[PDB]
């Protein structure tokens, strides 16, 4: 439920455009219609609503999950010196150069 | 030149039937309900 | 759109095959059966464009 | 401006447009939600009647050309004419836009 | 164990000498008849308006011709739909209450009613009904017609196309407009 | 089988010569209107505040006008809108009572009212709606103007 | 939708079906009188004349 409500509330659609071809005749408005956007900040995930009564009284995503931006796969973290890090590993091509690259 | 088959056409009268879906009921219907009781 | 038709028809698919031609761009659009939805009308029944 | 000023240039061009009205529509959340539309039907109801959806093909006069599905072109074309489209609630009512949007 | 004023039925006992069949027309069909039989566009039948005649299960007409009456007064709030009743005579037991059957209700008489025929009316690129059309001058032509309804195994036609004119059913091909062409009886 | 104090009904009696238009509004539009007309600008009519002038299903003119009546006070909770009622002669029998229509009452007359059309009037980095005017000493200045509502094609 | 009764709305009820244009965004117009036109890249490699 969680999965569908989040695939529910960030959809970046195609919400149109006022006065897009084909137009009524004596037509002088063009706008492209931002509807929705896709949810940025932590503030912003941290309000869908899940579930809703009609009395008003709301289930929001602070009330069921702690959500806080994190690492995409937590596998692999490196290390140097003590001090904490981070890298990438370069390897190079084909039919090149190790000193150009 | 081509030699077709050409009609000639005039006016007449129609009569405009239009088809429509439906149901048939029964004329005269009569649920046997108890009006009293027992086994 | 008929002369645009009539090209995205019959011109563009043998004519983007021969030897040479590698990408195209028809100015118009084939046709294609538009439904345009007449939001009284489709208040009336009670139902959405879904 | 500064390269216009400048003699050494010549008709300097942006090659691009500039920025121009473009109407943002606020979906009223937790109101739309609560008189009881789910808002996966709302996101339909607004990519289908303004976006031009694409729903399957269809097969003519030897060729297999598609079928589009969008609003009017006289219920799209101003702000006023964005709260004609109504979107079910969840039990068979008609909800407007004027009353989430 | 049978109670008193129970809502389930014990037996159902219905007779069938007529049986009602009951018709849905929807609302916008009621109201361009009435938008068409104030003009003169379309008249009133009469004394044959009442007759209906329904379709069955097997697309076989039913032989005999019942009347309607009470074209009801109340819609629905789904279908926008109003409902009419027909009454049709059932001397064996070959109509049952519950089939899904169509029916053939009449309106309207054209005075003036042009009317080509299937092989005469093709289709275009544009999805448009066009027929060749010879002129006085004897010459081909071609003009764009709206076609409402079929009539057995001929179109009628609205607007386009004028009485007295000539098309052509057989003989479409190698015929294009702009050439000359004489007219034979097939 | 018929009982005392049946639940379902036998017949429909009705009749239809004076009928009822029950005229939905969704509640944000009424309040922008009470807004609109509490605050001094337009002006609520009195010779044509009444008038409601159905159109039928299919887009046609009702040939009468009839009166307008009360606004129900309570929104309902499943849409969120009042409804108004509307009082129509209906001597031919020319429309059913259930049918799906939509009327024109009116709701206030600007009186003294100025039209900007849609090529003059534009936005600028905030949103707020901008028209280019010439001064009495022929110079272009910027000023800011209040354009919400599209008549014809002119704000 | 169509109910038990036997009354439907087709979609003739709700919208007005008819063919156009997929997209109507780019218009030609040659000289005057409406035209419609492909325009035509070369493919890298090759040559014009031949193509």
């Amino acid at each position: 439920d969680v999965s569908s409500a989040i695939q529910a509330q960030n959809v970046q659609i195609s919400s149109g455009q006022l006065g897009g071809l084909p137009a009524v005749k004596g037509q002088q408005l063009n706008a492209t219609i931002i509807g929705k956007t896709r949810l940025q900040t932590a503030e912003q995930f941290e309000n869908i609503l899940l579930k809703v009564n009609p009395d008003g009284s709301q289930v929001r995503l602070k009330d069921v999950a702690d959500v806080g931006l994190g690492g995409q796969d937590y596998s692999i973290n490196a290390q140097f010196n003590g001090s904490p890090a981070s890298g990438i590993a370069i390897k190079l091509a084909t039919g090149a150069n190790a000193l150009d690259t | 030149t081509p030699e077709v088959g050409i009609v000639t056409l005039e006016a007449q009268t129609v009569t405009l039937n239009t088809e429509l879906p439906g149901r048939t009921n029964a004329f005269r219907i009569a649920e046997v309900r108890p009006q009293v009781n027992g086994i | 759109e008929d002369l645009s038709n009539y090209i995205v028809s019959n011109i563009q698919d043998p004519l983007s095959r021969t030897k040479g031609v590698g990408d195209f761009q028809v100015f118009g659009s084939q046709y294609s059966m538009r439904i345009w939805l007449d939001p009284a009308k489709l208040n009336s029944y009670q139902l959405t464009p879904g | 401006m500064l390269a216009a000023q400048n003699p050494a240039l010549q008709r300097v061009r942006p090659n691009g447009m500039s920025d121009e009205p473009q109407y943002k529509l606020e979906i009223d959340d937790e109101k739309a939600s609560a008189l009881g539309v789910s808002l996966a039907d709302i996101n339909s109801t607004v990519s289908i009647a303004w976006g031009s959806s694409y729903v399957n093909d269809f097969i003519d006069r030897g060729r297999v050309k598609r079928v589009y599905l969008q609003g009017r072109p006289d219920a799209r074309m101003n702000p006023d004419d964005l709260s004609k489209w109504y979107v079910r609630n969840d039990k068979g009512e008609m909800v407007p836009f004027n009353a989430f949007a | 164990l049978v109670t008193n004023g129970q809502a389930n039925a014990m037996a159902t006992v219905q007779q069938l000498d007529p049986i009602y069949v009951d018709v849905t027309q929807p609302s916008t069909a009621l109201l361009r008849l009435r938008r068409e039989l104030a003009s003169g566009q379309l008249e009133r039948a009469g004394d044959n308006a009442a007759k209906v005649s329904l379709k069955l299960e097997d697309g076989s007409q039913y032989p005999l011709e019942g009347r309607l009456e009470f074209s009801e007064v109340s819609v629905d709030e789904g279908t926008g739909s109003v409902t009419i009743r027909a009454v049709f005579p059932n001397p064996n037991n070959e109509l049952l209450p519950g089939m899904f059957v169509h029916a053939q209700l009449q309106e309207g008489v054209k005075q003036k009613a042009i009317l080509a025929p299937q092989q005469g009316v093709t289709r275009d690129l544009k999805g448009q009904a066009t027929a060749l059309v010879v002129n006085a001058q004897n010459k081909v032509e071609l003009r764009v017609i709206k076609a409402d309804r079929v009539i057995g195994d001929k179109w009628l036609v609205t607007e386009g196309l004028n009485a007295g004119d000539k098309i052509i059913t057989e003989g479409l091909q190698f015929v294009q407009p702009g050439v000359e062409v004489k007219t034979v009886p097939a």
